[PDB]
């Protein structure tokens, strides 16, 4: 709602392709 | 944060510190949504049984941080607010109920690989994120225990709790505004947000889009990690009209 196009892509994470410590851990959540 | 770890560099680049002036103290997490627009709960800003009514004059946030006490050259900003706005509905008098406010910065703040808004859910993030034993994210300098402070931001995934759980875990009144995050007493994990963190994003990633969206903000809760207790959160998709009707009026 902000109308933030880039919005919740991070500089250092999503945008170089690389994933931090815990974040699966989320994505396991999801699923199991 | 309680039960956390240490954040990476950058991790949570919408993370804002929010300060009174004088004399120095952290009062309170907070969350960029815009370059000119920050999130928070209301209670930070305004809690009249503690003689707690802050203008826009007391208050200062910085942004970028990762360190909490070093400043940290060229990648922190500070800003001063324009303007508070607490929702006209926030509850302070039982239950906290709409527990948010948006603060507007004076001047907007540039975006770096520090600082970088999260994004506010749509209807179908809403529907497919928030559900019982997903998990999202709480961050925050506050206290490392109920009882000191953290050197560097922590971090700490929190599955949500279904309402019945949260409803039995408190004697308090709890709404539809609120949800409830935090481990069973038989889960075995452990982690809470704690004093210091109010105010702060609970996010969670969605795996359709890869963007970080912020579902709630850390409201309150009975002490900190206390087995059967959960923390409770302002449930930032009920409150979107109200958000999006500040920002469209008065981010002119
Ligand atoms: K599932």
């Amino acid at each position: 709602g902000s109308g933030e196009a880039d919005c919740g892509l991070r500089p250092l994470f999503e945008k170089k392709s690389l994933e931090d410590k815990t974040e699966r851990e989320l994505l396991e959540s999801y699923i199991d | 944060i309680v039960e956390g770890s240490d954040a990476e560099i950058g991790m949570s680049p919408w993370q804002v510190m929010l300060f009174r002036k004088s004399p120095q103290e952290l009062l309170c997490g907070a969350s960029l949504i815009s370059d000119r627009w920050v999130l928070t709960a209301a209670h930070c800003l305004l809690y009249p049984p503690w003689d707690k009514n802050f203008t826009e004059n007391d208050l200062l946030v910085r942004i970028g941080k990762h360190s909490r006490t070093r400043y940290e050259r060229n990648i922190e900003k500070i800003s001063m607010l324009e303007k508070i706005y607490i929702h006209p509905r926030y509850n302070w008098r039982e239950n906290l109920d709409r527990d948010i406010a948006l603060m507007k910065l004076k001047k907007p703040v540039a975006f770096s690989d520090y600082i970088h808004p999260v994004c506010l859910p749509d209807r179908e993030t809403a529907a497919s994120l928030l559900q019982a034993g997903y998990k999202g994210r709480v961050t925050g300098w506050g206290n490392l225990k109920e009882t000191g402070q953290p050197s560097v931001l922590q971090v700490v995934n929190l599955p949500i709790v279904e309402r019945p759980v949260c409803k039995d875990s408190t004697r308090i009144r709890i709404t539809d505004n609120m949800f409830c995050a935090g481990y069973k007493p038989d889960e075995g994990k452990r982690g809470d947000a704690c004093e210091g963190d109010t105010g702060g994003p609970f996010v969670m990633k969605s795996p359709f889009n890869n963007r970080w969206y912020q579902m709630g903000i850390v409201s309150w809760g009975e002490g900190c990690d206390r087995d059967g207790k959960y923390g409770f959160y302002t449930h930032v998709f009920r409150l979107k009209k109200w958000i999006q009707k500040v920002i469209d009026q008065f981010g002119e």
